[PDB]
């Protein structure tokens, strides 16, 4: 009953369960740690961060490893669009002998892989078992690196001091410069020298990259200036992947659009556009001042930035001290831009596929997308709990007020009102629309009369896709025109590849769009600006309203202020990011299911049934939901089974752990701990049982605790129902 | 406030027309969000001698037939902008950073909430000594004649561009220009 | 909610349906309750998707009203 | 008749009221004007 | 209220109803009550019920209670 | 009322040259003169009641200061009035016109409406 | 035309969908008989529908590939009917409804007992501010100018 939570001494006097419960929960809040300084937070965090990336470098390193020992990657090499990559064998005892034939692929039961790591792999120039094994050494050898470099720099001689921990303008230049610049810099060197001629049949191993020029004329033209000399003579639209055949010697190009082979970019497009990001962010890396008297110092751009006028109030004067003290201010910062990152990659990685035949591998295209979404609400949401945690803890109103006018962030809590009736009246006004218009379209079909819909034409939006070269719409805009200057600018750059691309009905660029897309659109804008609404309230509210003005004092999280005052239950700012967890999850389903009907649509042919069913709630229930189920609740039935038994499987067990949430959501404390007592008092007053006592008194769990083990099952739920249902429904549907 | 500013005549009365107030909503709620009556009075001095400008320009040489050397005889303001803009771009490019300069020389940016060392419309310019030595009276009625003026380009103007788009809409117009 | 679904699904399956004149019974759905009402894969799939059918297929007909109510209740 | 018009006044009744002559006005528009997908103009 | 509510129902089944009909079928007439009123297209929910009737089809049991009380006539 | 009134018998009777005003009947009058027409009767009679009521135009704001004799627009040009012993047998004889004339003009509406043609 | 979509009086699919739900009603019709009510209703049903799908092909709408009228709301006059007219008439009336209601709120507070008057409503009161909310836009460019629209700040803040 001691000695767990060696960190909270509060804790370890607990007598009840409710110490081993909170000991899991706070062994990562290291602010709130006994006996804790800020030399000690900036090391702990530190050295949790190597572990962390040796973490991630040995997950990639066993998905290597297991591609290379029971997967099928050098057959998938052979026949990209007919083999189906295996990720992993399985040995499962409880397997019977329909389920092992079931699930045997080649000499073993095993699992298709839906990462898509066959195509990025064989993208990047890995042709053999052999090339995958040296990448998981390589990564382990990583992996044992960065576990040696975080045990060091915990050791007396090495440990850094909070100015090198705080020192900005070091960290700014060395980040953007060599991690990125040089990062990109090493990876157009390894496109070009391994994976360019790897696609043209030319093998360039840890052996022959000495010798084997990547360009004939031999880095001859990059110091004489002569760079046009490295686009010259591309890949053909005749050239096979991975072979000679109708290749080129280019390693620097554009083309635009596709490979019309793969169906995915330009390897040479992809180098080029490293190599600039390279430039540029090696170039950027310079700007910030360090030991030798050129550069920025941020205090001074920051504190510069007072508009004449005055609409910022005193600026960002206090902005430097206030992020550089405070690591949830970074934090927020960082997720909320890996957020918008990893949205971005899903939003680009189905339009503009990157890797050969992945645009033909539909379970993997739709697993990766919504993966990445689901991400991304993940990350805006821990975004704005930091910046509500950073208003809690690290908020400081003296350092961001000068003389009683109030800085760009202090006056961000002046118009809190303001700010949270306006999203308030966003989302009210979003969500009635949107329904009303999705209710008076299922209406109007349901009584057959389809022809009185309300179906308006996403025009905007269309303009965009003609601004880009669609001609479907008939705008004739900017680049759906020849004779406009954007068009005649680029027509002999990269014009013929873009537009050939774009104005394809295989592709995912630019999918063509009606009404049921505008109002799925407004649904998503009615979502994002209502768990936005729930975030930004809980950040601002963090800190008192009139409810509680004093709710700083209690910390991020804290169950309640009590039943006085007409009643107080979820009125801390951790109870806000409660809220929007839900509401994240419904605009990533909202998000992923718009996307996975349009591409199901796609992928067989009857777009028309979306086009015509998107527009009314009823459609999507039946055309959807219950149409692309059947294939999934069939993976066993009292009949047999398929592959796809464990799909369904997962189907019920997100369902079952979603609804085991709706349990710790619904009913609260207080009716488990009086049921707790008398289970207490049935234990303690049986005989054979009297022998056996527990350490620590068995409580019923706190009401933050429940709020967060109902959130946990609602959200594992929500994620293993969905995932079983896309990957089953595109398995089952699209062969 | 609109009592002390030049502007109103014996057409309105005695009093500045001001049908919607829109002179006094400055000092409504709001650090500023909407012009200061000295940034609404620059932009009449300024829309008026556009206008007055652009009168002439439509006037002079697609009615009375006089054209530049070389450049396009278009009689239509229309298409007069892009034909110069192939013809002569050179010329227009030149025009466009003659206004530019005078425009920043003569920034009107403080006068959205008011203040500035510039007046309304002050712009020096006198070479030829019509105000040398005048009256204040007198000054103040040739800056109401100037306003004025301005208003009745602008009304102009805006026939133009009503009657090129809904036909019909200006009845004598047609009749007053007969050519193009 | 179990109790109706027990009744719904055992009276369809093993009583209700219609007898041929020679004396062969056929039911609503066809004896499927004995043995997939034994799993809940089987509920899911062999009663609510199977009968739900009728519900999101009401569209444009009669029964249009109860698709109505069902997407309602749902909301 | 001074408190029941009192209690005719009260939130329920007036709302209960207005709500159904809306209602009734819609729905009268709507069955001598039907179909309308676009104003009539 | 119950009063009413009873009163309501039996009124529908001598107004609204096709219960004449259903009393010689049956076996082959669905049991009807209830018509809707043909405004903004929800006259389809008046369904072919049989016994030349058009209206919401009655499942709770009416026409065979009366039926068994003797009612022969609407 | 009273000059809708007068309106309905002279249009029955008189009416303008053109094509458009050609009907006799006033109910189909108003269908057959299309919208521009009475679209502008109906800007001139909101001007007129801009103007007349000197902005308060709404039940709160109209008799809020007093001051205003209801029905009093001052509106007398040809001089019928001056003598205050004939002003009380006018405002009575205005007012059981007024009614009157609301009584008729929904009359012949509606006979317009119930019959086609005309009031004759 | 605008955006790819075709007037609906030239898109055959319109048509069709015309036709295939007249079908279906007048299929639906041969099961009654003779000039029954049914009958009577039906035909009205048919009737309607041709009138709608009539008033729908000359109407200046548009028509995509399901031979549905889709709304033209980027802000064009042309299809101004769709849109911008019913914006225009909600946003008279329900500025006239806000206008009658907070009329009504600040009338009434003003008086001893404001609560009272708000679950009893004064029906006198409100009848005389409910039909002068045909002025609201004026109204409230006629308060706004004068300050009496707009608190400044004895408005409640929070804390923080
Ligand atoms: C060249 C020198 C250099 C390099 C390579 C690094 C590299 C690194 N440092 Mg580091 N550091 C340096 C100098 C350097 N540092 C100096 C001089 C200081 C002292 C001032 C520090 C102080 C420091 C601290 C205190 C910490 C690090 C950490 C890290 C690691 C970050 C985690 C990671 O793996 O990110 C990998 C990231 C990438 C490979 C690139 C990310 C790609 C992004 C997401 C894509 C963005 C593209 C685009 C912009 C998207 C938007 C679209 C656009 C249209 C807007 C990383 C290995 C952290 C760590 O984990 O420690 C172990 C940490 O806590 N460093
Ligand atoms: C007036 C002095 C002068 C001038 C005008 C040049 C001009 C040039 N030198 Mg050069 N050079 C000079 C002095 C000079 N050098 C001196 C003093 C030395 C050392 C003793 C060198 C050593 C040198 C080398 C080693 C090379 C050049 C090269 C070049 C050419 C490549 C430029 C280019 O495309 O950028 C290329 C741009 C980048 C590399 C990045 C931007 C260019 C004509 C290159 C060449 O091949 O010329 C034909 C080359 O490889 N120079
Ligand atoms: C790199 C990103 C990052 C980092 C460094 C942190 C770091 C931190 N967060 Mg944070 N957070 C993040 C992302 C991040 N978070 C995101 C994305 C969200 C949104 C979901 C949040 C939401 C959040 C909240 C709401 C809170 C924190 C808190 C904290 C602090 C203490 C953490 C703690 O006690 O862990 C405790 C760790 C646990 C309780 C483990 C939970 C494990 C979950 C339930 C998943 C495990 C189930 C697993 C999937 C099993 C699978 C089931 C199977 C059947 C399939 C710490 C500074 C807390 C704090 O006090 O900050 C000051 C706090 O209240 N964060
Ligand atoms: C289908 C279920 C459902 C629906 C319809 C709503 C609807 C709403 N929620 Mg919500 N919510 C839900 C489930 C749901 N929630 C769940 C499960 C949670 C997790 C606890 C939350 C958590 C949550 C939070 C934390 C917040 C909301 C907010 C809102 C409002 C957003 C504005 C809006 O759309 O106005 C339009 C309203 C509708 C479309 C629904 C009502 C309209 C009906 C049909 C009118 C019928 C009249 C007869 C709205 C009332 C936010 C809010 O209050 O914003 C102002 C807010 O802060 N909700
Ligand atoms: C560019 C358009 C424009 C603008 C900004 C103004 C602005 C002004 N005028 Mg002015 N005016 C204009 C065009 C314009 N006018 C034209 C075309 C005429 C001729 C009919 C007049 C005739 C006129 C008179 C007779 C008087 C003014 C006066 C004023 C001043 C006080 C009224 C006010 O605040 O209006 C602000 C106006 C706007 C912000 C313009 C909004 C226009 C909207 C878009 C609707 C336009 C279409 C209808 C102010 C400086 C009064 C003055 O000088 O007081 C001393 C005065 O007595 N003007
Ligand atoms: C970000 C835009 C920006 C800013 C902050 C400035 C700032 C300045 N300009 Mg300037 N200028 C700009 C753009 C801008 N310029 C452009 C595009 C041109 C045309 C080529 C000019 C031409 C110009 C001249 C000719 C002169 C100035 C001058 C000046 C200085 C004071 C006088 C003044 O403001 O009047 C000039 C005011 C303007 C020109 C108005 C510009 C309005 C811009 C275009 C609006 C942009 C706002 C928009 C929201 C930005 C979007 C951000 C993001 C979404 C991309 C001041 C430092 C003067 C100077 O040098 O003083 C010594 C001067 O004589 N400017
Ligand atoms: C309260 C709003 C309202 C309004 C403005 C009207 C308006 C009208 N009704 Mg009416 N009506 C209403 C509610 C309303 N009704 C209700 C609640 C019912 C009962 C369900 C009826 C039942 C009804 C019948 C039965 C008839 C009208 C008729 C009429 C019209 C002539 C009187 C007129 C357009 C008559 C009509 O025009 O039909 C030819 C007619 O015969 N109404
Ligand atoms: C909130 C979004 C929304 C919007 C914009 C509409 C809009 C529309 N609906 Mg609709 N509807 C909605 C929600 C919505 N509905 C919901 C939630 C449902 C489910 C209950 C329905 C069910 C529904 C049906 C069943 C029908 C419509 C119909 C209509 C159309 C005719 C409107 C009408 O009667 O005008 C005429 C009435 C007015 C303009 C009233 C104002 C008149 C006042 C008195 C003017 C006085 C001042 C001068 C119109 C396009 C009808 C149609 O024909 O569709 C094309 C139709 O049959 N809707
Ligand atoms: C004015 C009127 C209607 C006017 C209608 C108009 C202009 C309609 C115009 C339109 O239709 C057209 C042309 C074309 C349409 O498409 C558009 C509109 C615009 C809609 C009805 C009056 C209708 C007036 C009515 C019904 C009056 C009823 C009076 C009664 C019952 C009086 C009874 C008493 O007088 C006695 C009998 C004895 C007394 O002592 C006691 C009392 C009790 C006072
Ligand atoms: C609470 C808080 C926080 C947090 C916050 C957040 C979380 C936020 C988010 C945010 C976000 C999330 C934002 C976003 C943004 C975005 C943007 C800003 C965008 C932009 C874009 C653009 C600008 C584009 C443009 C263009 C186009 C459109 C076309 C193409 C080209 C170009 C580029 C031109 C912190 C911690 C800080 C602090 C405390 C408080
Ligand atoms: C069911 C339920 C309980 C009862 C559930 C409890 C007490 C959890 C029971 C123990 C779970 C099943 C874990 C058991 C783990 C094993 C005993 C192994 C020990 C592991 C520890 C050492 C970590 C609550 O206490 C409660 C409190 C507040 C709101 C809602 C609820 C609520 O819904």
């Amino acid at each position: 009953v001691y000695k767990f939570p060696k960190f909270s001494k509060a804790l370890a006097e607990d007598p009840s369960t409710r110490r081993i419960w909170y000991g899991i929960a706070t062994a990562h809040d290291f602010e709130s740690h006994d006996a804790m300084t800020e030399s000690k937070l900036y090391q702990k965090i530190f050295a949790s961060h190597f572990g962390h990336i040796a973490i991630i470098f040995l997950w990639t390193a066993g998905n290597l490893f297991h591609v290379a020992w029971q997967g099928n990657f050098e057959a998938w090499i052979l026949n990209p669009l007919k083999v189906r990559p295996i990720a992993h064998a399985i040995w499962d005892p409880h397997f019977g002998q329909a389920a092992y034939k079931a699930f045997l692929k080649t000499s073993s039961p095993a699992n298709l892989a839906l990462s898509g790591v066959y195509e990025w792999w064989y993208t990047i120039g890995m042709r053999t078992n052999n090339d995958l094994y040296q990448g998981s050494f390589f990564l382990i050898l990583l992996s044992s690196l960065l576990l040696f470099a975080g045990w060091l720099h915990l050791q007396p001689s090495f440990r850094p001091s909070l100015d090198w921990f705080k020192a900005n303008e070091y960290r700014l230049n060395h980040h953007l410069s060599g991690l990125f610049g040089v990062s990109s810099l090493a990876w157009t060197g390894h496109l070009v020298h391994v994976a360019i001629p790897e696609s043209r049949g030319i093998h360039v191993g840890w052996d022959n990259f000495l010798t084997v020029l990547p360009h004939p004329e031999g880095l001859t033209p990059f110091f004489s200036g002569n760079w046009k000399a490295y686009a010259q003579n591309p890949d053909t639209a005749s050239h096979i992947f991975g072979s000679g055949e109708g290749s080129g010697t280019a390693i620097l190009t554009f083309l635009g659009g596709f490979h019309p082979q793969t169906k995915s970019l330009w390897l040479t497009d992809m180098a080029h556009h490293h190599l600039a990001i390279a430039v540029l962010f090696i170039v950027a890396g310079h700007m910030y001042r360090t030991n030798w008297l050129i550069g920025h110092q941020m205090k001074l751009i920051l504190e510069a930035h007072r508009p004449p006028g005055g609409r910022l109030g005193i600026g960002h004067i206090g902005l430097y001290e206030t992020i550089t003290n405070s690591l949830h201010f970074q934090l927020g910062l960082a997720l909320a831009a890996l957020g918008v990152a990893t949205s971005l990659t899903a939003q680009h990685m189905y339009a503009l596929p990157p890797y050969a035949f992945l645009a033909s591998n539909f379970p993997t295209q739709a697993a990766l997308y919504t993966h990445h979404q689901y991400i991304a609400g993940f990350l805006m949401v821990g975004a704005f709990a930091h910046g509500a945690i950073f208003f809690v803890r690290d908020y400081d109103p003296a350092v961001n007020t000068r003389n009683g006018e109030k800085n760009v962030l202090a006056r961000m809590l002046e118009h809190k009102e303001a700010i949270i009736s306006h999203l308030s009246w966003v989302s009210l006004f979003l969500g009635f629309h949107t329904l009303g218009i999705y209710v008076h379209n299922d209406v109007v079909v349901a009584f057959g009369q389809p022809e009185k819909q309300i179906l308006v034409e996403p025009l905007f939006a269309e303009w965009i896709q003609a601004a880009s070269g669609k001609t479907l719409y008939n705008f004739d805009l900017l680049l759906a025109s020849s004779n406009s200057p954007a068009s005649v600018a680029s027509s002999q750059l990269w014009l013929p590849g873009w537009l050939s691309a774009i104005n394809d009905g295989k592709n995912s660029l630019f999918l063509p769009i009606g009404p049921g897309d505008f109002l799925v659109h407004h649904a998503i804008a009615l979502g994002l600006h209502t768990t936005t609404l729930i975030l930004v309230k809980g950040a601002l509210d963090a800190r008192g309203s009139k409810l509680m003005p004093d709710k700083k004092d209690f910390g991020y999280s804290f169950p309640c202020d009590g039943p006085g005052r007409g009643g107080t239950c979820d009125i801390s700012a951790w109870d806000a990011f409660y809220l929007a967890m839900f509401w994240m999850l419904n605009t990533i389903g909202w998000v992923t299911f718009y996307w996975h009907w349009k591409h199901l649509t796609l992928w067989q042919g009857n777009q028309v049934q979306f086009n015509e069913s998107s527009n009314y709630i009823m459609g999507w229930l039946r055309d959807y939901l219950w149409l692309n189920s059947s294939p999934l609740i069939n993976g066993y039935n009292p009949f047999g089974m398929n592959s796809l038994s464990v799909w369904a499987w997962m189907f019920l067990f997100g369902h079952l752990v979603w609804a085991t949430g709706f349990m710790f959501l619904i009913s609260w404390r207080g009716y488990w701990q009086e049921l707790i007592e008398t289970i207490v008092w049935a234990h303690e007053r049986t005989p054979l049982a009297n022998l056996v006592r527990w350490k620590d008194k068995p409580v019923a769990l706190s009401i933050v605790q429940a709020r967060l083990v109902g959130l946990a099952h609602f959200t594992i739920g929500y994620v293993l129902t969905y995932a079983a249902f896309v990957i089953a429904s595109t398995i089952g549907k699209l062969g | 406030g609109l009592e002390n500013q030049v502007g109103f005549d014996i057409e309105t009365g005695g009093k500045p027309w001001d049908p919607f107030g829109f002179a006094g909503v400055s000092e409504r709620n709001g650090l500023g969000i909407l012009p200061h009556i000295k940034w609404l009075q620059e932009s009449e001095i300024k829309h008026g001698r556009t206008a007055m400008l652009a009168f002439l320009g439509v006037i002079v040489p697609g009615s009375l037939g006089i054209y530049v050397p070389t450049y396009p005889q278009e009689p239509d303001f229309t298409k007069a902008f892009s034909a110069a803009l192939q013809s002569n771009p050179l010329g227009m490019a030149q025009i466009a950073l003659a206004v530019a300069i005078i425009e920043g020389h003569y920034y009107a940016g403080d006068f959205w909430t008011g203040g500035g060392d510039r007046q309304v419309g002050a712009f020096g310019f006198d070479p030829l000594g019509f105000s040398k030595g005048k009256s204040e009276a007198a000054i103040k009625s040739m800056q109401l004649k100037e306003i004025k003026n301005g208003r009745l380009a602008m009304i102009a103007m805006a026939a133009f561009a009503s009657e090129k788009f809904i036909p019909g809409s200006v009845p004598l117009l047609h009749s007053a220009f007969p050519t193009l | 909610s179990i109790v109706i679904f027990h009744f719904s699904w055992k009276m369809q399956s093993d009583v209700w349906g219609t007898v041929s004149p020679t004396g062969a019974v056929s039911h609503i759905t066809g004896g499927n309750f004995a043995q997939s009402s034994i799993t809940i894969n089987g509920w899911l799939r062999d009663f609510l998707w199977s009968q739900a059918a009728q519900v999101v297929q009401s569209y444009g007909s009669s029964l249009s009203a109860y698709g109505l109510i069902f997407l309602g209740a749902h909301f | 008749m001074k408190d029941f018009l009192k209690y005719l006044s009260t939130a329920p009744v007036l709302l209960t009221a207005w709500l159904t002559f809306t209602a009734g006005f819609v729905i009268e528009i709507n069955r001598f004007y039907p179909d309308a997908l676009t104003f009539p103009f | 209220v119950i009063f009413l509510w009873l009163s309501g129902m039996h009124f529908h089944g001598a107004y609204f109803s096709n219960y004449s009909a259903w009393l010689t079928n049956p076996t082959s007439t669905k049991p009807s009550a209830q018509i809707v009123w043909p405004i903004v297209g929800q006259e389809v929910l008046n369904a072919d019920v049989g016994g030349n009737f058009q209206g919401i089809q009655i499942t709770s049991g009416f026409f065979q209670l009366w039926r068994a009380e003797g009612i022969t006539s609407e | 009322a009273m000059l809708a009134f007068l309106g309905f018998i002279v249009q029955e009777f008189i009416r303008l040259p053109g094509d458009l005003y050609s009907e006799p009947n006033g109910v189909k009058a108003f269908f057959q003169v299309g919208p521009q027409p009475l679209l502008q009767i109906f800007l001139f009679c909101g001007f007129l009641e801009f103007n007349m009521h000197k902005g308060k135009l709404t039940q709160v704001d109209m008799f809020e200061d007093g001051k205003r004799e209801p029905g009093n627009f001052g509106f007398d040009p040809l001089g019928f009035g001056k003598d205050p012993a004939k002003r009380e047998r006018y405002a009575l004889a205005e007012l059981k016109n007024g009614r009157l004339a609301m009584i008729a003009i929904g009359g012949l509406v509606h006979h317009a409406l119930v019959t086609g043609h005309a009031t004759f | 035309d605008i955006g790819g979509l075709n007037p609906c009086k030239d898109s055959e699919v319109f048509q069709k969908r015309l036709a295939k739900t007249v079908k279906k009603l007048e299929n639906r019709l041969k099961k009654y008989e003779e000039g029954t009510p049914p009958q009577i209703a039906i035909q009205q049903q048919i009737t309607q529908t041709k009138q709608r799908f009539t008033r729908y092909a000359d109407s200046n709408l548009l028509c995509g590939n399901d031979g549905l009228p889709h709304l033209i709301t980027d802000g064009r006059w042309s299809h101004g009917s769709e849109f911008l007219l019913p914006s225009i008439l909600f946003l008279y009336i329900s500025g006239w409804i806000g206008w009658v209601g907070r009329k009504y709120i600040r009338t009434v507070g003003q008086t001893s007992n404001p609560t009272e008057k708000e679950i009893i409503i004064d029906v006198p009161l409100a009848i005389s501010i409910m039909t002068s909310g045909f002025l609201w836009p004026f109204a409230a460019w006629q308060e706004f100018l004068s300050g009496d629209l707009i608190a400044s700040d004895e408005t409640i803040t929070t804390s923080p």
